[PDB]
């Protein structure tokens, strides 16, 4: 089978999109915000 | 499964089957399927319509249709696979291949194979047609 | 409503989305609640589980992650399916096989 | 992990460990006085 | 163990003529025959295969009459790898043929023994040639090949 | 709660063997006909 | 070169997943980038990331 397998250039356009999206979870899930975790104690209860 | 079949197809195969629609809801009888199967250019025999309501009354639905229809091209399909995917294999595509050449191409093809696997492949059989190829990894 | 969504052309060619709407999750409680009695007595509206377990097992014949995702729910569905024997067409043990 | 977040190396000195170990102190006072940690 | 499934073999194309409703005979054809279709192991001190050699012909002597051509070649192939273990003793099987199989030689159903007929003459290129009657139906098969 | 704490690691699981040759062979394949290879890849799930 | 074929194997093996994977990992990553596209098309994710 893998010697079979398809080109990329001919999947139509509605197809090669959602597999974009699904692969492209290598940006937000190694990405950290960080951001609430510090300030949320710290606006919220503490000076509250 | 039915994951074989690109998507354009099955629409043809819909338009086909919906085109002679008895009252809308799907069921067709024995005599008419043989018409509707022959009137978009596949014209084989009758033994494989008779097998085909042995392994499904007189109520035939598009599913079934749909699964019979997949599983006899998909017996095709696979049997020619094994051809053109060797395309790339060989320079010219005729079928002769050096053994020095696969040495660096044949272990990266995705699968993540590394040397050993190969080297138990090849040495368990100069240049080798696509037939011997056949031969030595369907076994 | 269920014989009319085998019929809609996209259910045959975009498998991502149904696991993404994940009907076939809602459909598996319709089954629970009829299915729900102390003993064979509680057969009551049959001729439904029988028109609901056959688009099941197609369902389950599309591709191999369609198989994996019902697959799960293989000890949920064998809990209430040695119970309610004696009819044909389909029967819960079915579609667990 | 409001607390723990101060929890091939120089040796470390006496007077700053004890900062460590006060701010964690102070880091996780305010959330067991707070009910909590009977929760 | 051919003395007890011969005997429902034995009924082979005892229906294969005018209708036979439930041909689930058919469907024994696909794990009976198969498995006999794996032993090359044959001696002789006996003549009970001659009933069963044409009774595997008697079988395919239907060109369509309900054979499918996915299992017609289980009984095709039955047989063609069958001839290669006998002691070299094939008598009436080839008298069977004769020239019936030189008859209709415009049909589907040549294929079915002409490439068995070669097998024969490929491995007996030097030898048997210990007959008489046999000797005299080759060149009576040659003349109306 | 020492009613929770004594269930609930009686529950605990161990270095199990056969669960381990269930890994062994399944590892052996690499990737399906024609679908993303294996999507759980470690599929660590077994083991402990 | 003989060789640059080795290289050159996502293009045709791997199935078409494997090979977004390959070209798109270089692109919203950082510093290190292994079998790179063109300088052009790799400015417009920065900015929209």
């Amino acid at each position: 089978a893998c010697f079979r397998m398809t080109p990329l250039y001919n999947l139509p356009t509605h197809r090669a999109c959602n597999m974009f999206l699904e692969s492209y979870k290598a940006a937000w899930i190694l990405t950290e915000d960080h951001s609430f975790e510090d300030r949320m104690i710290d606006d919220l209860s503490k000076a509250g | 499964m039915a994951d074989q079949l690109t998507e354009e197809q099955i629409a043809e195969f819909k338009e086909a089957f919906s085109l002679f629609d008895k009252d809308g809801d799907g069921t067709i009888t024995t005599k008419a399927l043989g018409t509707v199967m022959r009137s978009l250019g596949q014209n084989p025999t009758e033994a494989e319509l008779q097998d085909m309501i042995n392994e499904v009354n007189g109520t035939i639905d598009f599913p079934a249709f749909l699964t019979m229809m997949a599983r006899k091209m998909k017996d095709t399909d696979s049997e020619e696979e094994i051809r053109e995917a060797f395309r790339v294999f060989d320079k010219d595509g005729n079928g002769y291949i050096s053994a020095a050449a696969l040495r660096h191409v044949m272990t990266n093809l995705g699968e993540k194979l590394t040397d050993e696997e190969v080297d138990e492949m090849i040495r368990e059989a100069g240049q080798v047609n696509y037939e011997a190829f056949v031969q030595m990894m369907t076994a | 409503s269920i014989g009319n969504i085998m019929n809609n052309k996209v259910f045959y060619q975009h498998p991502n989305l149904m696991r993404a709407l994940g009907m076939h999750e809602t459909v598996m409680e319709v089954m629970v609640n009829v299915l729900g009695g102390g003993e064979t007595k509680e057969i009551r509206f049959p001729k439904m589980v029988t028109s609901c377990c056959r688009f099941l097992c197609y369902f389950c014949r599309i591709s191999r992650q369609n198989q994996r995702s019902m697959f799960d729910h293989l000890s949920y569905l064998l809990e209430n399916s040695g119970i309610g024997l004696g009819m044909q067409g389909s029967t819960p043990l079915d579609v667990a096989a | 992990k409001s607390c723990h977040l101060e929890e091939e190396e120089v040796e470390v000195s006496f007077e700053e460990k004890e900062m460590e170990k006060q701010r964690l102190l102070y880091q996780q006072s305010r959330l067991h006085t707070r009910g909590a940690a009977e929760m | 163990h051919v003395l007890d499934v011969g005997f429902l073999p034995d009924m082979r194309a005892a229906a294969s003529l005018d209708t036979a409703t439930f041909s689930t005979t058919e469907m024994a054809l696909a794990l009976n025959r198969y498995l006999c279709l794996a032993v090359l192991p044959l001696i002789t001190k006996c003549a009970p295969l001659f009933a069963g050699t044409e009774h595997r012909a008697i079988m395919v002597d239907s060109m369509l009459h309900t054979v499918y051509r996915l299992s017609r070649g289980r009984s095709l192939t039955k047989a063609q790898r069958d001839v290669i273990e006998d002691c070299l003793m094939a008598l009436c099987r080839y008298i069977r043929p004769s020239m019936l199989q030189h008859l209709l030689r415009r049909l589907v159903f040549d294929v079915p023994i002409l490439n068995e007929f070669a097998k024969m003459p490929l491995k007996l290129l030097t030898n048997h040639y210990e007959r008489c009657w046999k000797y005299y139906c080759l060149p009576t098969g040659w003349a109306n090949f | 709660f020492f009613q929770s704490i004594q269930a609930l690691m009686q529950t605990c699981s161990v270095l199990d063997l056969n669960a381990f040759e269930r890994q062994n062979k399944a590892e052996g394949l690499g990737m399906v006909n024609e679908d993303g290879t294996v999507i759980n890849r470690q599929n660590g799930e077994k083991v402990m | 070169s003989a060789a640059e074929t080795a290289r050159r194997t996502r293009e045709f093996r791997s199935p078409p997943q494997e090979q977004i994977n390959m070209l798109l990992h270089f692109k919203d990553e950082a510093d290190e980038e292994d079998c790179p596209l063109p300088e052009d098309i790799r400015q417009d994710l920065q900015d929209f990331h």
